[PDB]
Formats: C-alpha cells, structure tokens, sequence
C-alpha cells in the first residue's frame, strides 16, 4: 500500500516521539504525529479514528496500526489555495487588514476552539505591528512558503 | 454567525495546527542534532580512560611567582577577609563585558584560600535544612555567569537562611568560564556555613584542554596562564564528591551503579584523584581499579528507561542504569530519591523511575540561542522540589520573529553536524563513489542513507535531513556532488580551523605523557627499552584512528638511541612527539590545501508546580 520509501520515512518520523524506543507511542501525541506528515485532520476525526483503533483505553499505538490509519486518511488532500478564501469570507468590507480582536474572538469561540497559547503564539507572530491590525496575505504568503 | 464562518475558521485552525505540528518536528530533530553530536564527542574523548586501563595491564604491576600583566587592569581591591561587600564589588567588575580583567596577585590569592579551606572538608557534605527550612540546588553552569547572577537577584544572596548547592560542571564550556569559578569560590569563602559544591566530569584537567578553558585563560593571562593554571587544578582535587541532604536525600553529579556503596565512598583519599580520566598519582602503591571504577561510576553514570544495568556505549564512559537498580540501591542506603545534573533537558528538569530520579540542568541557550530554557530547585522542609524556569538575553531574542528564531537555531546545527561531517570527506566520496558502479552521478535513498550512517555512525534521522544536506533532490535519487560541495565550502572550513581535536597531548596535558611513560616503568630506575616502547606505541595507535603508524616514533628512537634504550631524557626525549605532531599537522594541511553588558532584569521567567510538571 504505502510506497517504498514511506514505509521508511514514516519509521524515521515516528522514532522521534517514542519515548521508549518501543516502536508505540502515547496516543496523545497522534494529532501531532499525523499532522506533521502533511494531513491535516480536526480533533473531530482524531476522536473518530481514535475509537475505531483503541477498545481497552489503552492509550498505546504501535507501527503497523498507524501506518493503516495514515494510508486510509491520505486518499483526501487539500491546496494551499483553498486558505485564502477562508480569510476572504472574513473580511467584512475588503479591506485586507483585519483587526487582531475579532480575529482572537472568533476561532476561540466558533468551530473548534484551540487553547489559549495556540492564539497568543498565533497573533504573536502575525500582528508583528503595534496597530492591532493584521494583513492576512502576507501573513499567509510568509507562513505556506 | 453562518455555516461559512465555522467553515473557514476550522479550514484556518487546521492549517495553523498542522503548522505548529510541523515546526516541533523540526525542533525535536534539531535537538536531537545537537544531542548526538555531544555525545559523539564526549564518547571518543572517554577513549582514553579506556586505554589507560587496558596499559596498565599489559604493562607488569606563599612563594610570590605573579608578574605585572600586560593591558588594560582593573583596579577592583580584595583582602584575605571576605565578607559581602567584596561579592557585590566582583559582581559589578565581573559585569562588565570589557574591561573585567583582575589583577593576577588577587586571583591567586583566591584560588590559593579555597584551595587551602577545601581540604578539611570530608568526601561527602551533610547539609541540614532544620535550621534554614529552605535549600536550593543548582544545576551545571558551564560558564553562564549571567545565568548565575540570574538565580542569585531572584532568589538572594547565599546566607544561613538560604543555603545552595552547586552540582558540579562550573567551567569550560562557556566563554566565561573563569569569573563564574571565581565567583562561586569567593562565595564559598564568604559564606563557609551556607555553600556547598560538587565536583563534576568536567572538573577535569584533561577535559578542560578540549572544550576550550586553557584556551581561554591563555588568552586573558598570557604572561601567568602556567601558575593559575596549576591553582586551578589544585583546587580540583578537594571538591567534594557529593552531598547529603537531612540524611535523606543524595545529590551527586552523575548517578551511581549497581555497585556503588557510600561506605566505600566516605574512605577513598581523595587527595589521589588530580585528575578521573587519567589514573591517579600514588604513592609507589599499586592502584586499585575498584576505587577509581566507583568514582568514574559516580561521575559519569547515565539513566536508561529499560531494566538492567549495562556499560554506556552512548557517552562512551560510565554505566546505564535503570529502574531495577535505581530501587536497589535507594533500599540499601535508605535514601528517598536522587538527584542529579549531568544530562540537559529542553525545559531545564525531568523526571525518571518513578519519580525517584529528578535530572535539572541551570544553563540557559547552552546550545545555541533559544535551545533550551535553564531551571533550579526549591526544597521546603517537607522536600517537596519546586521549579523554576528562566531564559537570559530576552531583549535580543524578542528582536526576531517566530520564523528567524527558528532558522538561526536551525542553521546553527547545520554548521555544526557540516563541521563535525568535514573529517571524513575522503571515506565517504570513497563511499558514495563505491555505490555508483556506472559512475552516473546518482545514487538511491536507501544508499544514501546506509552510507551516512555507516560513514557518520552518529544514528540521526537521515531521511528527513534529505531535503537540507543534498537541497533539491526528488524523491528517488539524490546526487552526491551537492552534498559533497557542502563539506567543501570555505566558511566551514574556516570554522572547523579554530575547533581543537583529539590528540594533542603535549598541549594539552604533558602529565598525561609522563603517566604513560612513568606506568610503562618496568623498573623504578626510569629507563625504558624499545620492545616496551614499541608495545606501547602499538596499544596507542590500536586505539587512536592515525596516531603515529608506529613509523614515525620508531623512526625518532632510531634518530637518537646513540647510547641504546633507557632513561625517558626529559625535554629533547619528547621533541620526537613534538616533531611527530607538527609533520603530521603539516601533511594533512597540505593534503587539505592541495585540492552587551549583563543584566538580571533581561529575562522571562515562570514558576513551576511540583505536580503540575
Ligand atoms: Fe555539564
Ligand atoms: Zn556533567
């Protein structure tokens, strides 16, 4: 299934969290692990792939199981193109230059809200400003490349 | 509120956690760059232990010196007395980053009086907190004075009613290194009542001639380097070897084995030991392996999540030991738990075997900038360890975004792993040449990758540096001339020039060639005979990769035994190391040719639960 130089890469990636050297990590870190191989899944899905993989509540997860997990999520991808849009539709009046206050308020609230350190590392980065404002193309055009 | 808006803000959420995904991927990677390389240096320098242990069994059983120093001298005074108004004056002349440079009569005065203090004390300190109800422990310094005064301005002076204990590595590592020794004796002497030290594997003579230290105090006292040089490793010799606290807890440097007994420890001269790598100065009386094993044991121990106790192949030195052991020992001394520095951690202090074995670490960027945040200890009276955490030089770091704070950490590793690389360029184009038998310029990954790791052996995540050593390759061949030009540029060659190797021994430590030369003694005339040189030239070079290829030193005793083999003749004897080192430095240069102030307040810092860590 997998190709023959990701059933090497994905052995390389996942010695680096193991604890242990065991070949099975701690099952919290599996959102961690499966982004970074470029999916990008919500908490939602890793709820919903967590139950289907995990019956005693062991919290343990070794190799041959992860690489079944990532090759059923890798048949869906997503460009970079569709991340503009997103800022797009949050623009009010075309402005470009959205405020850092309704920015925090609203993916702390709506959706899935993160943690408090996420959005402050978030709006760390971005409102590189004192305005309080922050321009979303540069910042998604420094961040994808 | 719409469908829309949850649309687009969990398409950004995902993105911007994938990203953050991402970016701690590339931090465990570069931090285990970082850890791999130390350790394979720390492993070939621990080589010689092992061939002074293996010689030895082939082999049969007041005076005023200081001169007036050159440029620019502080005027700073400190009398025999010291009290704590002379710690805030070599504070504020140590604070300074120009202009700091003490006179060499108040150095060695200083050196000398805790040289001199440090003898009474017995091989392991009892520290009581009955009276204080407060101690704090510190981790290694590796001459991170601003670090130090860090601790000092948040936590307070050292006193009755706050005592600290330094776990060893004061030195050598930094680039500041001498002022936080001075710093830490001086304190020592103020306060006799309320500081205790620990000696650490870097406390060593020999280590110090490879990180950096001689150099160092070369370069600041060219005209009286020889004699603080020899006060310095007096001082060695009387630190103390570990610490008890209220006659419940250990505190030593590196850890122990399944061996180890503090019965033993309590008894063991420890006048002998100068120096740990090398064996120790008797008396005439024949060593013994087991007492020097316990002390290399204590030193240089490492922990190992998995059971047993095995030889530390990783550092090269020392044992692993594991939970098994760890327990064992704890029930045969009685003790709570043991606490312990050797190791660095990312966020300064963890936790291993069940809570019983608590590493801390007190050097903040000891890497490079931004590699990992320094901590320390606070234990109450019912010893409950509550951690604290800061990271020093803020202002600048605050000057840089998230991405360049990054990519200087990341560069940084690359220009050392490229550095460290730089030796076996000529085995590994040998190498990649051997695995292209059509000679058309691309190789595999799988290749790739065995060869790095054969060539190297330093056992990193190669696949994932594809993309960074050998830039531009697809996903199936990768050309070896890019990777090769990358060993190849002039900076990093400039840069590997002022990195000091293995060997060197006459500059590093000529007593490491005397104790060769006086352990080969047959008899106790001094006079040697060929057959026993040649033997020991053979365990050398069997051990050291390219030592003399037991021509050159042959040659040389050819050259001057006029009168046949015997007496070690002092200097001229050892020109034919000195000819031997400067012909080899000669041929492989020719082979290579051929082709701001200190300041407490600039800091962060968080206060840790001992639970909530
Ligand atoms: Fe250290
Ligand atoms: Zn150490």
């Amino acid at each position: 299934q997998l190709t023959e130089e990701q059933i090497a890469e994905f052995k390389e990636a996942f010695s680096l969290f193991d604890k242990d050297g065991d070949g099975t990590i701690t099952t919290k870190e599996l959102g961690t692990v499966m982004r970074s191989l470029g999916q990008n899944p919500t908490e939602a899905e890793l709820q919903d792939m967590i139950n289907e993989v995990d019956a005693d509540g062991n919290g343990t997860i070794d190799f041959p199981e992860f690489l079944t997990m990532m090759a059923r999520k890798m048949k869906d991808t997503d460009s970079e193109e569709e991340i503009r849009e997103a800022f797009r539709v949050f623009d009010k009046d075309g402005n470009g230059f959205i405020s850092a206050a309704e920015l925090r308020h609203v993916m702390t609230n709506l959706g899935e809200k993160l943690t408090d350190e996420e959005v402050d590392e978030m709006i760390r980065e971005a409102d590189i400003d004192g305005d309080g404002q922050v321009n979303y193309e540069e910042f998604v055009t420094m961040m994808t490349s | 509120m719409d469908e829309n808006a949850i649309r687009a803000a969990i398409f950004i959420q995902k993105w911007y956690r994938r990203h953050q995904a991402r970016r701690e991927m590339q931090r465990r990677c570069n931090w285990q760059i970082f850890q791999n390389l130390e350790y394979a240096s720390e492993q070939d320098q621990a080589e010689l232990y092992k061939f002074f242990n293996d010689l030895i069994k082939h082999m049969p059983q007041d005076k005023d010196d200081l001169v007036e120093e050159f440029g620019d001298i502080v005027n700073a005074k400190i009398e025999l007395p010291i009290r704590k108004n002379h710690i805030d004056l070599l504070i504020d002349v140590f604070r300074k980053k120009r202009g700091n440079r003490l006179h060499p009569k108040y150095v060695a005065l200083i050196l000398r009086e805790a040289a001199k203090s440090l003898k009474q004390l017995p091989n392991i300190s009892p520290v009581s907190t009955a009276v204080s109800q407060q101690v704090t422990v510190c981790g290694d310094l590796h001459g991170k004075l601003d670090d130090l005064l860090v601790v000092l301005h948040k936590n307070g002076l050292p006193s009755s009613s706050n005592p600290y204990v330094f776990n060893g590595d004061f030195v050598d590592r930094g680039k500041r290194g001498l002022e936080v020794l001075l710093l830490l004796l001086s304190l020592y002497l103020a306060f006799p009542n309320a500081v205790f030290l620990n000696r650490g594997n870097h406390e060593d003579s020999v280590m110090n001639a490879r990180y950096g230290f001689i150099r160092e105090v070369e370069s600041k006292y060219p005209r009286n380097h020889k004699r603080i040089l020899a006060f310095i490793d007096e001082v060695y010799r009387w630190l103390p070897l570990g610490s008890v606290l209220n006659s419940r807890v250990l505190i030593v440097h590196g850890g122990f084995s399944d061996s180890t007994s503090l019965d033993l420890i309590k008894s063991i001269d420890r006048g002998k030991y100068v120096s740990i790598l090398r064996p120790p100065l008797t008396d005439g009386e024949p060593l013994d392996k087991t007492e020097w094993q316990q002390i290399f044991d204590i030193m240089w121990s490492d922990p190992q999540a998995t059971m047993g106790c095995v030889p530390n192949t990783l550092r090269g030195a020392g044992v692993w030991f594991g939970p098994d052991v760890t327990d064992n020992f704890l029930q045969r001394h009685r003790l709570s738990y043991v606490i312990r520095s050797h190791e660095c951690k990312p966020n300064g202090h963890e936790f291993m075997h069940d809570n019983k074995i608590i590493t801390i670490f007190s050097a903040s960027n000891y890497y490079a900038i931004g590699s990992n945040k320094g901590a320390y200890i606070r234990l109450n009276n019912q010893l409950m360890p509550h951690f604290v955490q800061y990271i020093s030089a803020a202002s600048q770091t605050k000057r840089l975004s998230f991405k360049q704070r990054m990519g200087i950490v990341e560069s940084s590793a690359l220009k050392e792993l490229a550095v460290r690389m730089r030796d076996h360029r000529d085995e590994l184009e040998d190498e990649f040449r051997k695995y292209d038998p059509k000679d058309s310029g691309y190789i595999s990954i799988s290749h790739w990758c065995k060869v790095m790791e054969n060539v190297t052996k330093l056992g990193l995540p190669w696949r994932l540096l594809r993309d960074k050593l050998a830039p531009g390759t697809d996903s199936q061949k990768v050309n070896y001339n890019r990777t090769l030009d990358l060993l190849d540029t002039d900076v990093i060659l400039e840069a590997e020039a002022d990195g000091m190797s293995v060997m060197d021994a006459l500059y590093a430590n000529k007593a490491s060639l005397v104790a060769i030369f006086n352990i080969i003694d047959a008899d106790n005339s001094g006079e040697i005979t060929l057959d026993e040189f040649e033997t020991a030239i053979d365990l050398l070079v069997a051990h050291m990769p390219g030592a003399y290829s037991k021509a050159e030193m042959l040659e040389k005793c050819r050259m001057m035994d006029l009168n046949g083999d015997g007496k070690v003749d002092l200097n001229e004897f050892l020109e034919a190391f000195r000819l031997s080192d400067l012909h080899r430095k000669e041929q492989q240069d020719e082979n290579i040719r051929r082709r701001h102030d200190i300041d407490p307040t600039d800091c962060e810092s968080k206060v840790i639960d001992p639970k909530k860590s």
